[PDB]
């Protein structure tokens, strides 16, 4: 029935496609119909072994909002397991993130009954950035299949893009376009994981070429740190975003964006119809309240 | 002896094995016999598990395992590469939680063309075989 | 009735055997019965002066968990007074908990508080009566009692603030027998010997565990504070008394090894799977000597 | 006859291959005759606007064998116009190092009659790195044309590395040999460059191909910080260099580090014949006393 | 016996696996025969090593002494015995000990580890050439 | 015969007898007949991987007393590359570092420069030492058959134990040590002293043997280690007030390797046997001394 009741969630290669679905059902629901004292008494510590206030504050908010207490941190000689091994004791659910990966994998091993949620652990996984996303291209489009979805940007370091269509390969007769310089393209182990699906992906240079066609414009923020000052003159003139380049784009499509979008999408774009980013980062404390709800109850509603 | 012996051992993978396994750590007799070339460890009164020969795949991959009941063979066996190769790996990844925390290192294993491929239970990164195996 | 209602709880020299009777008491009984709304409306200022996180957590864990609300700060990154911050601070809330660097700041908090109860987290070297507290409440919960043992302590005797208050606090409780082993740089302190002397209270020193291992119900294991010492002569403390569990063949099977963590370089990973490891079980009783703390100062009744 | 009195050394694409010859020559004769009061009563100014004192080190060093004097700093709301148009009034050459590109060049324009060299300017130039090298290279092989030349490691984002390529391509008959990873290979603009020249370049994938036929196995420091840590541990698997490698090597072949040297070239490399990467730093300081005394005197000797 | 070579007597079971591991005995190209928990009323229950074509000096015989104080040495030329040997405490013990100060400049740097020895009452000092401390061999040894 | 040209100086424990008068007298004839071009053309590196800049101000004064010229610095890459490197600049290396046995590595790396040990961690630091001994040379007059007496911290100082070690390489001293229990003289160096069959007495309070004392030195008590508690009770018993010399002799000297903030209350300064100062000008002659001693063969003085 409910299949996540006392599991840790910690990478969505592990969130099947049955549990993808029953998150983004109980999301919707609980979107919804409030139900503001579902964690009544319970006390989830909010571990952010590596600062990121925007993520924190949207799970604390998911948090209270089914009234739930919170405990945590934003910042050592002493092992990751042996602070697990203490905060086990003190609360009912451990949402944490790390620079280091692997970090939620090794929690649950030192964590005992206590289920552990993952907010980010370095490079590798991100599981509600993905279901957030998720429930925000369901909600708008009214379905995850035969779907025609664009990815532009940085697409070589986002750990949250490579999530993302990793998930979406969990739903069939997607059209994945894949638009990004050649230092930044989709790595060779995600298109190998789409060739094996037989799922369409093509390549492009410019959303130009297939903005017509397009149900999802997913924008990735370009680390430029990792990149020499003149490169990346040259990707962000490419691969800005602004309003003029919505004339073809249909009327149902959405721009999302994880966030921040300060050198992606240009301001013309927040008073389009298509400006969806904010809207996904509101969605998130949804795809929240359900992952801490499921894991939490073992009954729905 | 009624134990386990393994014969036809790459040379200078014969002190490994006894390193990487810990078979030294026993209290049986242990005859060892290093540059023949071939290396080949034999231990008295031991008995190895399914999968613990299995996990010599990687190291001695064409060698013969040979079990003895009597004052000869019981049933010859060669390594077959595991599901999970536990232990005695590190992950090449140095931002990977599993350095300095008090966990035992775990990769899945499975085969490819030219190389093996690694993927850690923890930073989930898929290596070869040859870039994990480098020390 | 309840004395400790509206009280502040600053040492654990300031306890008697009662009020520590009753804390304990208090705990055990909130621990098997939860009583989470107990502190409905209530909100309690969680002041740590200086960071301290596996304290923090644990106290605000605790208020939670009887329902109060949580304001403060774990400011560790400043020219007005303490006495003007708690003067303000008292009138915000119903109960202060205080975690400071100078030895004193909660007894002087108290003196500008008001009505309002302040509890020590820790005034620098001075006192740290809720750590003391929860060890006596898990030395009770494993042994059945605080009187009569076998307790040893091994490591830094001479600086950890805590283990003081544990001797002491279990000097108040009858028959006990305490090791005290340490390096002669780091030995418990003479005015602790003095105390358990002039009540008569067993006490010999030792070199190495495996002296005593067979007697003890309780070792407690401290954090040798590295930083005060060389490098090179810590090497040769951390090497005689570092804990591994083939140092645990003697023991009894009800004994229980302590300590108030972090334990990097005292007890070896090994023992963490061994039945008499239970330094993780302590912590978690926090919860319930901070509960108990708590409520008994917030509330006249008793549910 | 000297006609780098008075000029500044900005960029290594205005060294002429005469201004190349000039310099090298005048290092090797510098390093055999030495001349410690050539540069008596001259001030020289140390500006380490971007700290790095290894660089730092070694010119001071140049400085004082020349028996200059020294003074400067190693790390504002003010111009850097300003603070050169300053510090030109106090001194008789500006030696200076800067995070930004273009600041060398720039401070020339408010240097007046005192010569600018340049100690590295972010990105883009770093003079006397590419100068003591092809001095170190020069004097070890007995020449700088007709070499077998690899060049391993990170080839996109080292600027000495394209310094270096360029100023060997102002000498003739030199064969290439570049090994690197494809995200990090050498740029377009270097190989266009090599192509124009009719010079002659290969790609390989490890040093072992080459070997045989190598004068030079030039080192570079790869830029970890850009990378994923799984990515960078793949690349040090591949690219590292340790002792068992140089059998094939020519007895004459030397092994050349920009420095630090750490994930790079294994410590086994140090006790053989072909590691010269600290006598290469060493003859720094001639590359360096060659282009101080070449800008402050018009005569030779 | 062997055609030639050196064979090691007597050593304490279990400190035969670390001789081989930190003298880097199996580093060589010719035969090796080793037996661990060996059967001997001379020992009790011992471990043998024996290497062919292979000789160690004074000190590389003396560098055992530290973990295998009673043990034997001999030499095996045309399959007989030429030279019997026994280990004594070096002056001085290179590479295979660790600095227990833990900030030596030993630890993170490329050199050899290297203590003077010199014998006690009931230990043996160890006294490190980089940081000039001096620790009991217990200190020193146990990891 | 300088039997110390081109040596190291890593330890008092490596100095023999011999060395240190000749240390001493070099440096009391230097002190007479100054020789400020004993070193010209010579460049000697400062390197002070941990700061302290009463250390270096004294050695870099040395260095330019003797006409030295000087470079260096204050505050993943080895510390044998960094060595390895910047012996190719220089002609000698002073150098303090944070951890102990730097020096003496460095030496292995530094070809046939000599390195000269400024401070290696808990270790060492021969130069305090040798101005030490200058001090009470030129104050008793002689090394030999003194009355020292040591206040303070006795555990930790470094500077105390080789002052120990090398007084008692010269005869008929007999030593005073006045320290609070849990700072007392370790037993290797009155093991040593035992062994050498030299007499040494504990005291509690400097009162007690004032009138036999010669050289009176105060140790900086390391505050940091102890609790502030712990502390206020050492600073009464052992701290000096100009009230405390009312049963001097009149050659007795007050001695303190600095800084003294805690030890010595400014009455003392005033009286005759306050010579903490004139110890610390007097490290420029020990330190000028073993700079020339290791850089010339020949001195006539
Ligand atoms: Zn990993
Ligand atoms: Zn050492």
């Amino acid at each position: 029935a409910n299949p996540l009741y006392q599991k840790h969630i910690i990478s969505i290669n592990d969130l099947s496609r049955d549990d993808l679905n029953l998150v983004l059902a109980t999301a919707a629901k609980l979107k919804a119909n409030p139900q503001p004292e579902l964690l009544k008494h319970k006390v989830i510590a909010s571990c952010f072994f590596e600062a990121s206030t925007r993520t924190r504050l949207s799970f604390e908010t998911s948090m209270h909002r089914l009234g739930a207490s919170v405990v945590g941190f934003s910042d050592k000689g002493e092992t990751l397991a042996d602070t697990i091994s203490v905060i086990s004791t003190y609360v009912d659910a451990i949402v944490m993130r790390h620079p280091q990966e692997g970090a939620a994998r090794l929690a649950t091993e030192f964590s005992g009954n206590v289920p552990v949620l993952n907010a980010g652990d370095g490079s590798n996984q991100h599981p509600t950035q993905t279901l957030l996303d998720l429930f925000t291209i369901q909600e708008t489009q009214g379905r995850l299949d035969n779907l025609h979805v664009a990815m532009v940007g940085d697409l070589k370091y986002p750990r949250t893009v490579h999530s993302l269509t990793q998930a979406l390969a969990k739903f069939d007769g997607n059209r994945f376009y894949f638009i990004a310089p050649d230092a930044l393209a989709m790595p060779q182990y995600i298109l190998d994981m789409l060739d094996e699906k037989g799922i369409a992906w093509s390549l492009h240079s410019s959303i130009e070429e297939v903005m017509a066609e397009v149900d999802i414009l997913y924008m990735t923020r370009v680390q430029k740190e990792r990149l020499d000052p003149s490169e990346y003159a040259n990707v962000k003139a490419q691969f800005v975003l602004r309003a003029s380049d919505l004339h073809n784009a249909k009327a149902n499509m959405k721009v999302l964006h994880p966030l921040p979008r300060v050198d992606e999408i240009a301001t013309d774009v927040d008073k389009t119809p298509h400006a969806w980013y904010f809207q996904q980062a509101g969605n998130g404390i949804f795809a929240r309240q359900a992952l801490l709800a499921l894991v939490l109850n073992r009954d729905l509603v | 002896k009624r134990g386990t012996v393994i014969d036809h051992i790459p040379a200078q993978i014969g002190f490994k094995l006894l390193s990487l396994f810990k078979l030294t750590e026993t209290d049986q007799r242990i005859t060892i016999g290093l540059n023949l070339r071939k290396d080949l460890i034999k231990i008295e009164n031991t008995f190895l598990s399914e999968d613990q020969v299995d996990q010599l795949a990687l190291y001695a991959p064409q060698a013969t395992v040979n079990r003895i009941d009597n004052y000869e063979v019981v049933g010859k066996s060669r390594p077959s590469l595991p599901e999970r190769i536990d232990n005695v790996l590190v992950c090449p990844n140095s931002n990977c939680i599993s350095h300095a925390e008090p966990v035992s290192s775990s990769f899945a294993v499975r085969k490819r063309a030219n190389d093996i491929a690694l993927k850690c239970k923890y930073c989930e990164k898929e290596f070869s075989h040859n870039v994990v195996l480098a020390n």
